[PDB]
């Protein structure tokens, strides 16, 4: 029974290394979610600033304006 | 003859050999480990498969942050313009330059000559093409000014899968560019967060302003069609996909400034067969199958040893019956020595086909007064029926 | 089919005596628990090992497996001075943890 | 070996169907006219709280041989559908309809994370079933009960879990479950293919909006 | 014997607990960007197809300009 046991005990290895390829994989998918944060975050940034150049160039109709300024003053456009 | 019943040491022998419960809590320490490898085989099976679904995706397609498959490639919009009053002349050129270590008169460098698909400077002199040079030397005559939209394919060979999408597309999905699978997946994951499913059927899917506009020329923003999710999924293949990458610049070659040979950026880089080599989706069915082999190499020595495991619990239940039978002498000879008799005669009165009495016992006149009552109920049966 | 609750109930059906509907409900209640609950008349009749077991064969086996052992017991004219014990291990079970005893440091 | 206990596993699956005595009375016995009152509390004791619940769920979850069809792939399923089928009603059953105070041990997430893993194998015999037919009765409902029963199984760990509150540290013990929980390309898989059916994509969008709400509520 | 095949056995499961909680966070967070990209252009094309009811004239058209084409990093080698 031990020869059996020790057989198995020695195959273990590769399972083992199965293990190290897929944290390379998921380090890959971690460099993927940050560099497409990274391309998010200043698209949003230029676009919100572009819209504020645009809300200070602009000047039922002035409260429309205004509440779309309290929506992009601070970045809630999200929601 | 696989016997499920003698793969079991139960109580005889484990309470005499103490061994056989750290045998017995082996085999089942055992039973757990390959179980552990079962577990593990559908895992390699699910993640592999995980993988190849996935393969188009670009989880797995722009971050190549080992050797991304990509070469810079700066180009200067060059103009020469002299011999006028300050016959105009428009020497215009695109100079290629490789961004590395390398130099400008350097030889068989990776140009724009040598490897670009097309550059088509659609001027506004005459329009010229590129079919698949140290440098794009052009100079026609005319007096006044001429403006060139310097247009740039890439190297648009079928294996970058990265294609841009409509103008209309990427105002909705965030994407300039990708694959096929981000744009089916996208509006996909767009539809839910939104309540644009419907059902009667799970294919009907509400349409939405932002959605009317993904196909204007169909004439779908006159009526808001609630329609199936396949009209849908068979738009976006070539009514927005693949545009072949352009790149554009607008400048025009100007009378009196000197030269642009060494003043001008841009910005256009490319090799392309490494990283669809050493992908997951194959290196881990290569590993899978690797196991494999590993697994059907360790299989019949594991076989082998089953053999001689089955043949020595045969031999451990054959000297354990005689154990039995020379202890149970040996506690009382006499009354084992009486068992042992009377079990070997009635042993072979089976095996011959006999039955009956025992003939020394029912000769004598006490069994028939010992057995006074089953006598007096079978001769009024016998007699009753008429068979004495 | 698969007919009803109503239908194994004891009033649509008959009793020991001495419409349409009810005689259409036991058309497919008597359709469908005849081919549910007809036994298997082919082979696969073994069910276990338990029933196969032959009491002849054992006993046949039990009768040799006796007398040969007590042949071994009283005829064997050894002396018990003379019986020579046997190895408590065998030539690879002794090399084993031979083996496992010198890698028993790591 | 020997198809014996296929034969418990309707025995069960039958008689759980009656609200009244069947199920009654399987109630008093499992969670908890005058001498049978002595001869039950003896009887109950004799057998070695709550080792006869757990024990009737743990051989429920055999005879269903995970390993033996996902070992080797449609001749098995579909020589063992009725045993899965019949086997995996009496657990929802015993889950839905029994397991709702005086446990001291939480049964739902000890059968969750025994280190077997039944509920990767109920998962991946749920895309196994989902691969034949689509690419032989029962299987339809088998799929929904797999799916259902993952789902009741996480639920009541969870409210097991607000009902005890002995273990806080069980969002990661139960999100870290290797192959429980599938992904959203699958489901996304699952949304378009026509050959799949409404009820199977609605349950596992159920329990996929179910793994959303474990990773929210985990931090 | 048993205890090593009990230590490697606690340390492959710890290992791949903590690759399945790994992996379902990279999930989590993936579909969130994704469902953040598609809020923050709905609502920007939204309030610019609103706001457009000179001067003006210019800065909106620099605004659907820059909308019309967004924009990724330089990401290559390094020559020197």
């Amino acid at each position: 029974q031990m020869e059996k046991l020790d057989a198995k005990l020695n195959h273990l290895k590769k399972l083992e290394k199965f293990m190290e390829l897929e944290r390379k994989t998921l380090e890959r998918q971690q460099e993927n979610l940050l560099i497409q944060r990274l391309n998010f975050n200043q698209n949003s940034s230029k676009i919100v600033n572009v819209l504020s150049k645009c809300l200070n160039l602009i000047s039922e109709i002035r409260s429309q304006i205004d509440h779309f300024k309290s929506m992009l003053s601070k970045p809630e456009t999200l929601s | 003859h696989s016997h499920p019943s003698d793969m079991v040491i139960p109580d005889h022998l484990a309470e005499l050999i103490p061994e056989l419960y750290s045998f017995q809590q082996l085999v089942d320490s055992e039973k757990r480990l390959d179980h552990f490898i079962h577990l593990r085989n559908l895992h390699m099976k699910r993640m592999v498969a995980q993988w190849e679904r996935s393969k188009l995706s670009q989880e797995f397609l722009y971050p190549h942050l080992n050797f991304p498959n990509v070469k810079f490639l700066r180009i200067f919009i060059s103009n020469v313009s002299e011999n006028q009053p300050w016959n105009a002349t428009w020497t215009m050129r695109i100079e290629g330059r490789l961004l590395d270590n390398v130099q400008a008169n350097d030889p068989a460098r990776e140009k724009f000559s040598s490897f670009i698909e097309s550059i088509v400077v659609d001027f506004k002199l005459e329009s010229v093409k590129w079919q698949y040079f140290d440098g794009l030397d052009i100079k026609r005559v005319g007096s006044e000014n001429v403006e060139c939209t310097i247009s740039i394919l890439r190297k648009s060979s079928p294996e970058e899968p990265f294609m841009s999408y409509s103008p209309q597309l990427t105002a909705i999905i965030g994407l300039k560019s990708g694959t096929s699978h981000d744009a089916i997946f996208s509006i996909y994951k767009y539809i839910h967060l939104n309540e644009l499913l419907t059902n009667d059927q799970v294919s009907i899917v509400k349409l939405d302003t932002q959605l009317i506009t993904l196909l204007p020329s169909s004439l779908k923003e006159s009526s808001p069609d609630t329609m199936k999710l396949t009209d849908l999924l068979s738009l976006i293949n070539s009514t927005h996909l693949l545009p072949l990458q352009p790149i554009e610049i607008d400048y025009t070659v100007r009378v009196d400034k000197a030269s642009t040979y060494g003043e001008l950026v841009l910005d256009i880089e490319v090799a392309l067969k490494f990283n669809n080599t050493q992908r997951e989706s194959q290196i881990g069915a290569a590993e899978l199958n690797e196991n494999a082999r590993e697994l059907e190499q360790i299989k019949p020595k594991i076989a082998l040893q089953d053999k001689e495991i089955t043949s020595v619990l045969s031999n451990l239940h054959e000297s354990n019956k005689r154990y039995r039978f020379f202890k149970k002498i040996s506690e009382d000879p006499v009354k084992a020595l009486n068992e042992c008799i009377a079990s070997t005669s009635n042993a072979l009165k089976v095996l011959s086909g006999d039955e009956g009495y025992n003939e020394d016992m029912v000769r004598r006149a006490n069994f028939y007064k010992e057995n006074e009552a089953m006598l007096r109920e079978n001769i009024e049966v016998i007699l009753s029926n008429g068979r004495m | 089919n698969i007919p009803s609750l109503t239908s194994f109930a004891e009033e649509n059906n008959y009793q020991y005596g001495y419409t349409y509907a009810q005689q259409q409900l036991n058309k497919q209640r008597q359709d469908f628990e005849r081919v549910r609950l007809r036994p298997e008349q082919l082979s696969n009749i073994i069910h276990d090992e338990s029933d196969t077991i032959s009491f002849r064969s054992n006993l046949l086996k039990n009768f040799i497996s006796s007398n040969d052992a007590f042949n071994m017991l009283s005829l064997t004219t050894v002396p018990c001075d003379r019986i020579e014990k046997s190895r408590l291990f065998s030539e690879k079970t002794i090399r084993y943890l031979m083996q496992k005893q010198h890698e028993m440091k790591t | 070996w020997g198809k014996y206990q296929t034969f418990g596993v309707d025995i069960l699956a039958k008689l759980f169907s009656l609200e009244k005595p069947n199920l009654n009375y399987f109630k008093s016995i499992l969670l908890n006219n005058h001498k049978d009152k002595k001869l039950l509390r003896r009887l109950l004791n004799l057998y070695n709280r709550h080792n006869l619940l757990n024990d009737v769920v743990s051989f429920l979850f055999s005879a269903i041989p995970l390993q033996q069809v996902l070992s080797q792939p449609s001749l098995l399923i579909d020589q063992f559908s009725p045993v899965i089928s019949q086997s995996l009603t009496s657990i929802l059953v015993i889950v839905q309809k029994i397991l709702p105070f005086n446990f001291n041990k939480n049964l739902p997430f000890v059968w969750l994370s025994s280190e077997e893993n039944i509920g990767s194998g109920l998962l991946k015999l749920s895309e196994i079933i989902l691969n034949i037919n689509n690419s032989k009765v029962l299987l339809p409902s088998i799929n929904i009960s797999c799916v259902q029963l993952i789902k009741c199984l996480v639920e009541k760990s969870i409210c097991f879990e607000n009902c005890l509150n002995n273990d806080p540290e069980i969002l990661k013990k139960i999100a870290s479950i290797p192959n429980l929980f599938p992904t959203d390309l699958e489901i996304f898989q699952l949304f378009t293919n026509p050959s799949v059916d409404i009820q199977i994509i609605n349950q596992y969008q159920l329990l996929y909006n179910l793994k959303n709400d474990i990773l929210t509520n985990l931090e | 014997q048993m205890e090593k095949l009990d230590a490697k056995l606690n340390h492959l499961k710890k290992l791949e607990k903590f690759m399945e909680l790994e992996r379902k966070t990279l999930e989590r967070q993936q579909e969130n960007l994704l469902i953040q990209r598609l809020n923050f252009n709905q609502n920007s094309s939204k309030i610019v197809n609103v706001l457009s009811k000179e001067e003006i004239r210019s800065q909106i058209d620099h605004f659907k300009s820059m909308l019309s084409k967004p924009e990724t990093l330089s990401i290559g080698k390094n020559p020197f």
